[PDB]
């Protein structure tokens, strides 16, 4: 029914965690752009470029800004966009990462049918999906169907919507 | 406890007694004027900000803010939060991320016992210029002059390239191609990584110049390519090479310096091939004294993704490249850098990568491969596995190109690239 729309709050998070090897329990609001990064000059550069592309507007200090305070800035002037680097990432992980025959037009219209969940929600659980995405890969369309069933549950304390 | 901006003259008149900040109710504002205060007082106090923890805007913000300053080299020795005693786990974690005290080459320097904490320090006093001459006297065979600059270059001399030499890099890098195989009755060339040891003493004095200074404890290999001739067949053992290159614009960074370095090959007067180098050094300096052309990809087509194992001593592999380096060998060196170890050498790492593609892709062929370019983006310690990965870049006119990717031991980046073969 009320499907929650692609904000900053959440793709934020999710891309963040996919360069530095986290989830999204262990990446937590209350902490800092440089301070959950560890310390190191490679993770500091690459954190900085990723969150510009995904987001457009550009800060003063992106790595000093905490991340409630650089998520929700970055809500105001981004109105659900796909995004350059973040396209491209959640393609690549539906050919990689599942089998085929789950591609983008199959997940998201069966949110509609066992969720409902319309073109706005599909990217939220897609998304929280790849940044905790395990390493063993599908290999047939029974895999790739019971990710998006137990998706829906896991990512519904963030949007507030029942099976 | 109420006072905030007089504490910049009565904490350098002896010891600080009962300095605090009542007024100082900003985030950003409150760092930036105790930095200001600390060059204004005597070289060698101690001062020491008490945040707020009524507050929750004012003890978050605060706890955020004397993190950094702890590790740039502050003088906040006490901090004693208000409100009572924190938790059990607040008060734990100030302890271990910041040095406070409680709450509630040449080694020699004259001893004074006047200053109250440390009795004798390392002075700052042309600290880049002595720690130059032993650098310098590790590769370069000439005095230290430092009236070069960065807007002009000079080339070094020129050495020939051996028999004996490309015998005893074979062993040590760990390579079966064409290049260096040993067979009678057969014209053995060079690889790609063999004439850049040799080619090593002139692109390693970016730190010569009085101008492109800095650490030179931390002035590691940032990155290090190598791309051939338009039409250049391969060098053989014979041959010498020349390399002459500078920087353009200002090489910094938002944490030090930068070096942009690129070197390139001779072959009996006219042009061999060409290379590339970079150098991070840390430190804190600002003064500086057509379209769309690449190539693309329509799939990840995978190559090869094989396991290598470091070298346990770099003891026989550092004496046949010639690397200036002497913080890598001893650990009595590698103590001051403050490192996590005995790290391997940035273009001793990078070559054995960059000869492992063409032997899962071209079948170890010399004459295929013509670029090669390895960015290393963090340290690789000795005795240790290094997970590589090859992956489909692009054309380029009947020339496929091969990425790269070396993973550490907890799947971490430390370095990555792509190289050009056909």
């Amino acid at each position: 029914i009320a499907d929650e729309p692609v904000k900053a709050s959440l793709l934020l998070h999710v891309l963040v965690a996919h360069k530095l090897k986290k989830s999204l329990d262990s990446i937590p609001m209350s902490k800092t752009i440089k301070d959950l990064v560890g310390g190191k000059s490679t993770v500091q550069n690459e954190i900085l470029g990723d969150l510009g592309k995904e987001f457009g507007t550009t800060p003063e200090k992106p790595e000093e800004t905490p991340l409630e305070e650089l998520a929700e800035t970055f809500q105001d002037t981004f109105s659900g966009a796909l995004g350059k680097q973040s396209s491209s990432l959640l393609s690549r992980l539906i050919s990689s990462k599942m089998p085929g025959g789950f591609t983008i037009t199959v997940a998201r219209k069966y949110l509609q049918t066992r969720w409902g969940l319309p073109s706005g929600r599909q990217d939220g659980v897609l998304l929280v999906a790849l940044s905790n995405e395990p390493a063993a890969r599908l290999g047939s369309e029974a895999d790739a169907k019971a990710f998006l069933d137990s998706m829906a549950q896991k990512y519904a304390s963030i949007v507030g919507v029942d099976l | 406890t109420v006072s905030p901006d007089f504490v910049a003259a009565t904490t350098n008149a002896g010891y600080t007694i009962e300095l605090a900040g009542g007024g100082y109710f900003s985030a950003a504002g409150m760092t930036a004027a105790i930095d200001s205060v600390v060059s204004q007082i005597e070289k060698g106090s101690t001062f020491g900000i008490n945040l707020i923890y009524v507050n929750p805007f004012m003890l978050q913000w605060g706890i955020p803010l004397i993190k950094e300053l702890r590790s740039k080299g502050y003088p906040i020795q006490f901090l004693t939060i208000g409100a009572g005693v924190p938790s059990l786990e607040v008060a734990s974690e100030y302890i271990e991320t910041l040095g406070l005290k409680y709450l509630g080459l040449p080694l020699l320097y004259n001893f004074n016992p006047d200053n109250g904490f440390a009795p004798i320090s390392e002075v700052m006093e042309d600290r880049n210029q002595r720690i130059k001459e032993m650098y310098w006297k590790l590769w370069i065979d000439e005095p230290f002059n430092l009236d070069f600059d960065p807007r002009d270059v000079i080339k070094g001399k020129d050495f020939e390239i051996t028999a004996k030499e490309v015998y005893d890099f074979t062993h040590a890098v760990g390579n079966n191609c064409e290049d260096f195989v040993s067979r009678p009755d057969r014209t053995m060339l060079a690889p790609m990584d063999f004439a850049i040891v040799v080619g090593w003493r002139a692109i390693i004095k970016a730190i010569f110049p009085n101008t492109v200074d800095g650490d030179l404890l931390k002035l590691v290999h940032l990155s290090n390519g190598y791309k051939m001739i338009p039409g250049a067949k391969p060098l053989q053992v014979g041959d010498v090479v020349s390399t002459t290159a500078v920087i353009e614009s200002v090489v910094n960074q938002p944490t030090g310096k930068i070096v942009d370095v690129v070197g390139t090959l001779s072959r009996n007067g006219k042009p061999v091939m060409e290379v590339t180098s970079s150098f991070f050094y840390r430190g804190n300096y600002t003064d500086f004294e057509t379209l769309e052309q690449k190539v693309n990809l329509e799939n990840p087509i995978p190559i090869a993704v094989l396991d290598s194992y470091t070298p346990s001593t770099n003891e026989p592999y550092a004496r046949v490249s010639g690397d200036l380096n002497p913080i890598h060998v001893s650990r009595h060196f590698a103590s001051y850098a403050n490192l996590p170890g005995t790290i391997t050498h940035g273009m001793f790492s990078s070559a054995s990568v960059r000869a492992l593609i063409e032997n899962w892709a071209a079948d170890s062929v010399s004459s295929r491969v013509r670029g090669y370019t390895c960015q290393f983006v963090d340290m690789v310690l000795p005795n240790t596995a290094l997970k590589t990965s090859i992956q489909h870049v692009g054309m380029i006119n009947g020339r496929k190109l091969i990425k790269f990717e070396t993973r550490n031991e907890d799947d971490v980046v430390v370095l990555t690239g792509e190289a050009e073969i056909e």
